[PDB]
RNA sequence: UUCAACGAGGAAUUCCUAGUAAGCGCAAGUCAUCAGCUUGCGUUGAUUACGUCCCUGCCCUUUGUACACAC
């Protein structure tokens, strides 16, 4: 009976599942808050889906991210991709489509690796 | 400028080894090289006639 | 007057987001300290080949800038400095170390010269990158040179290379570290003070170009 | 050897000015400016260094006769340096001028 | 001595130039009509600006 | 586009709601007396409001700014916009 | 040897 | 008015190596030296002009080139000149085989010739020669070219015979206070003065008569001594 | 590529060659399409600079 | 206290263009090879070319054939 939206972010072998539901405003990564993401010089890589679009988008939803695998920087990249596409998917589903593709324009103008990972590599030259 | 003298051995040969003044490290190093080259040569010879 | 009220309640979040973090949602500043607005490139021909227009939060965009020919010309200039900093036999791959020492050297550039350290490094690029050079002419293999120009991508490339290896040599075995010698290098190259390795090397290239021009 | 560290971190010597060969006895930054540093020594000369260019001083306030031991700056006019030495004689200098002669 | 700026309008191909050195046809920016054939060292493309020390020397081949 | 709906109140306040969810998006405050007409350009770029203080306000809509403001000679009672020719007509009081 | 273009220029 | 330095006791000047590209100095290069080893059958000789009849012609080269004595007499001149004693000079010598040797100022070069030959053989074959005190190293073979070791701001001349004769004191006075001055002197017995053309922007001459390599070296050293008040 | 390599001084003396050659009407008419192809490409390529030259001699030459 | 080697390695030579070079550990031990090691596995991850045949080479064509148009 509650609205909930699950998305996935991935880098090299990291994986990050984000559950977005209608809540009080709390963002958690692996149970601890989002302000305790290590290695603390990439905390703004985690913070940029939030600050790109303002915390008033997040002030009614509460996200939680379970991250597994990879190393430090793979984990912060999977976290930020999960946060970004989770917020866009919640806005498609339970808020209006105008806000959904405004969020898509904001994240894609910053970098579209917040929404689409680079998936199949390499090249045979 | 301070003035130091250059340490060298007169009548040099770079293939020959230098003169360590000890005879209990130079001689054991000589027979180290002797034992290694003769051991490798001997067991290479016996494994090739075993083949 | 005219005012646009587009948020209608003071937003509180259940996770305490710090005050300087939620301060930064209105302008993207590098390392949450240094701005990217009013960082102009004081030399045309090196706009479009230094990239300060897209503002970032940290010098770790992992984007793919080495699969087409001129795409590296729009990697942000702090990141190009970082990537050129993390190259030797010792610290290949240690990009968090290079990001940390770029953070430290921008802090002490600002504390020694009260100005924008992003503007300082933009100025260092535009001063250091040479404008002519000599290529050894073949002519049968004979010992002669001939002076040519340099493309602006080669100017920014050789600018960042000269700055970072000047900082490596100035902190080879001295008391100072790579962050501090890179700070004095970027300050000396920014004002163009002829006492940096970078602009002494640039003046030597332009001088030999003038010689057998 | 005027060493300037950063406050609240004793491990990062920010720079080290090799001033005159005698003991430097008084060092303080400008009160209005933030990038010039006045160091006076037992050489009877105070100095205004710029902390970007810490190889040569941006002004070299000479004109004293015995053992300068005190600086001050004038709190509104930021060109005016009131130095004080062991022969009475609170000399003070406008920095726009030559600087080898107190005003 | 001043310096001048010149926007490339053609990357000259099929010249028999020395490798690494590409001949090029730049035009000036202060009078946007007069051109001069230079030869640059870096990776150059069309409509990028390059800083000529002197404006009075056309370029030959290199070999 | 059918996404936004604009309300002009009799105390001079143009509020912009979404139609799909109905949550208040924006709130322009230019007029000080009643707003008797609102309209938006066919490409959602310039909106025009007219009120009975006698000023017409031209706002950009993507950016939130106003482009200009025109003071007529009478209070205005009705606006009809024509969206292909970009011409609106204001029925004045005189 | 020259090539075309510069043979035309010198001629 | 002006006070004295706080310690008038004479301190030795710092001896300078190529790990200092800031300090003004004078660099003297002996180009086209003839330093070559030969195995003799159980002996390693430096190829002198006089220790053989035809080792050089059994290898191919000519007797009018195998000259190590002239780089010996230039090492004697540059290493007894007062500017070396004040430490405003470093020597690099380089061979006809392109083998670059950094010669420190503190080296007590052997004053006779056959000690020098026996030292130069161990230099070419050990790549490094220690001080007897051995707290530092004082003679070593290094990486080509010279411009990696030379200071960052340095105008490099060569000393030749088909060149305008200039005066050394005012020529050194024309360069400013953070520029060094590197000199390439031909240590041939005879031949062309082209041996360093990719480095040099100024080909200068010192006399109108045939000058020797050591006399030209001492001429430029004495000019720098009168110039820098030594 | 041969016509693009030459600078504008050589475009001007190429026009002088064309103006010399269309008086000798044996080798104008035995090389009309080659002359037409080369001249039309040359002024089509240097047309930004050609029209900004200001001299009546070149104007009468073109005419 | 005074009698050995060495403080990043000469001439030359080789290899290399993106998850590439290089760093780092962790497992396995697969009918040949390997343990004086070999092969996987992830983790951190760049500089510079991405153009040109000028040099060193190598290769191909020298009737347009294949049908317009153009050359």
């Amino acid at each position: 009976a509650v609205p909930s939206v699950q998305t996935f972010g991935k880098k090299k072998s990291a994986t990050a599942v984000a559950h977005v539901k209608a809540g009080k405003g709390l963002i958690k990564v692996n149970g601890s808050p989002i302000t305790l993401v290590e290695p603390e010089i990439l905390r703004f890589k985690v913070y940029e889906p939030l600050l790109l679009v303002g915390l008033d988008k997040f002030s009614n939803i509460d996200i939680r991210v379970r991250v597994t695998g990879g190393g430090h920087v793979s984990q912060v990249y999977a976290i930020r991709q999960a946060i970004a596409k989770g917020l866009v998917a919640y806005h498609q589903k339970y808020v209006d489509e105008q806000s959904k593709n405004e969020l898509k324009k904001a994240f894609t103008s910053y970098d579209r690796t917040l929404l689409i990972a680079d998936s199949r590599r390499p090249e045979p030259k | 400028i301070p003035t130091h003298a250059p340490k060298y051995e007169e009548n040099f040969n770079p293939d020959k080894k230098s003169y360590d003044p000890d005879r209990t490290r130079s001689e054991i190093n000589k027979m180290k090289a002797q034992l290694k080259k003769e051991r490798k040569f001997t067991m290479k010879e016996i494994r090739k006639d075993a083949k | 007057d005219f005012e646009v009220v587009e948020e209608f309640t003071p937003v509180v979040l259940a996770t305490p987001i710090p005050e300087e973090v939620q301060q930064a949602q209105t302008e993207i500043k590098l390392f949450n300290k240094w701005s990217f607005e009013e960082v102009e490139v004081k030399d045309a021909s090196l706009v479009d080949y230094v990239q300060v227009r897209q503002p970032i939060f940290v010098a770790h965009t992992a984007g793919r800038y080495a699969n087409k020919r001129f795409r590296k010309a729009q990697c942000p200039i702090i990141e190009r400095l970082t990537n050129s900093l993390m190259m030797n036999g010792r610290n290949n791959g240690k990009k968090l170390k290079a990001v940390r020492i770029i953070k430290h050297t921008l802090d002490i550039i600002n504390v020694l010269t009260d100005q924008n350290p992003i503007q300082v490094v933009v100025d260092a690029i535009t001063n250091t990158g040479p404008r002519e050079d000599t290529t050894r002419v073949g002519g049968g293999g004979a010992a002669r040179r001939q002076a040519v120009d340099v493309s602006p991508l080669r100017r920014v490339n050789q600018a960042i290379a000269l700055l970072t290896i000047g900082a490596r040599e100035a902190a080879f075995r001295n008391i100072k570290t790579i962050a501090e010698t890179l700070a004095e290098e970027l300050i000396n190259a920014a004002k163009g003070s002829s006492t940096s390795y970078a602009i002494k090397k640039k003046d030597e290239l332009e001088r030999v170009a003038k010689s057998n021009r | 050897l005027v060493s300037v560290y950063d406050s609240y971190n004793p491990r990062t010597i920010l720079l080290s000015i090799n001033a005159s060969t005698h003991p430097t006895h008084v060092t303080k930054f400008h009160t209005q400016d933030n990038k010039i540093l006045a160091t006076a020594s037992d050489d009877r000369v105070t100095r205004l260094w710029d902390i970007s260019n810490a190889y040569e001083p941006q002004l070299e306030l000479t004109g004293a006769t015995d053992y300068v031991r005190t600086l001050s700056f004038i709190p509104a006019a930021p060109h005016l340096v009131a130095t004080g030495s062991y022969d009475g004689l609170i000399r003070l200098y406008d920095t726009r001028s030559s600087g080898s002669t107190p005003i | 001595t001043p310096v001048t700026l010149a926007k490339v309008i053609k990357v000259l191909g099929r010249t028999g130039s020395r490798g690494g050195v590409t001949q090029v046809r730049v035009e000036f920016l202060e009078d946007t009509s007069r051109t001069i054939v230079r030869n640059v060292k870096g990776p150059v493309r069309e409509n990028d600006i390059l800083v000529l020390m002197e404006s009075e020397r056309e370029a030959r081949r290199l070999r | 586009c059918g996404n936004f709906g604009f309300i002009g109140s009799s105390n001079g306040s143009i509020t912009i709601y979404n139609m799909q969810s109905g949550i208040l998006r924006k709130k322009y405050k230019l007029h000080k007396r009643a707003v008797t007409g609102i309209s938006l350009d066919g490409m959602n770029r310039k909106m025009v409001s007219c009120g009975l203080d006698g000023i017409v306000g031209f706002y950009d809509f993507n950016k939130s700014t106003l482009l200009g403001k025109l003071k007529l000679d009478a209070p205005i009672t009705a606006m009809v916009y024509h969206r292909s020719s970009d011409l609106f007509a204001l029925a004045l009081d005189d | 040897s020259l090539k075309a273009g510069e043979r035309l220029m010198e001629a | 008015q002006k006070a004295l330095p706080a310690s008038l006791v004479p301190q030795a000047p710092p001896v300078l190596t190529s790990k200092d590209k800031i300090t003004k100095r004078m660099i003297v290069v002996l180009a086209m030296a003839s330093l070559e080893t030969h195995k003799i059958s159980d002996k390693y000789v430096l190829l002198n002009c006089d220790d053989h009849q035809g080792l050089l012609k059994k290898m191919g080269r000519d007797i009018s080139e195998a000259r190590p004595d002239i780089t010996h007499q230039c090492l004697l001149t540059l290493l007894d000149s007062p500017i070396n004693k004040a430490g405003k000079l470093q020597v690099y010598i380089q061979t006809s085989r392109g083998i670059l040797i950094e010669v420190n100022p503190t080296v007590r070069i052997p004053r006779t010739f056959k000690r020098f030959s026996g030292l130069m053989v161990q230099l070419l074959h050990k790549l490094s020669i220690r001080s007897v005190n051995s707290e530092e190293k004082l003679l070593k073979v290094i990486k080509n070219p010279i411009t990696d070791h030379l200071p960052t701001k340095c105008r490099k001349v060569t000393l030749s015979f088909d060149a305008p004769v200039i005066r050394v004191q005012d020529y050194i006075e024309k360069l400013d206070d953070d520029e060094s001055i590197c000199v390439f002197v031909g240590a041939m017995a005879r031949g062309k003065d082209n041996f360093a053309d990719e480095y040099v922007d100024e080909k200068v001459g010192l006399s109108n008569y045939p000058l020797s390599a050591s006399v030209a070296c001492s001429k430029f050293c004495h000019g720098a001594e009168d110039a820098w008040n030594i | 590529d041969a016509l693009m390599v030459m600078p504008f001084s050589y475009v001007l003396k190429f026009l002088k060659f064309i103006d010399t050659v269309m008086q000798n009407k044996t080798l104008l008419h035995s090389h009309l399409p080659l002359i037409c192809k080369n001249l039309f490409f040359i002024i089509k390529f240097n047309h930004k600079e050609l029209v900004s030259q200001k001299n009546e001699e070149l104007k009468l030459q073109i005419n």
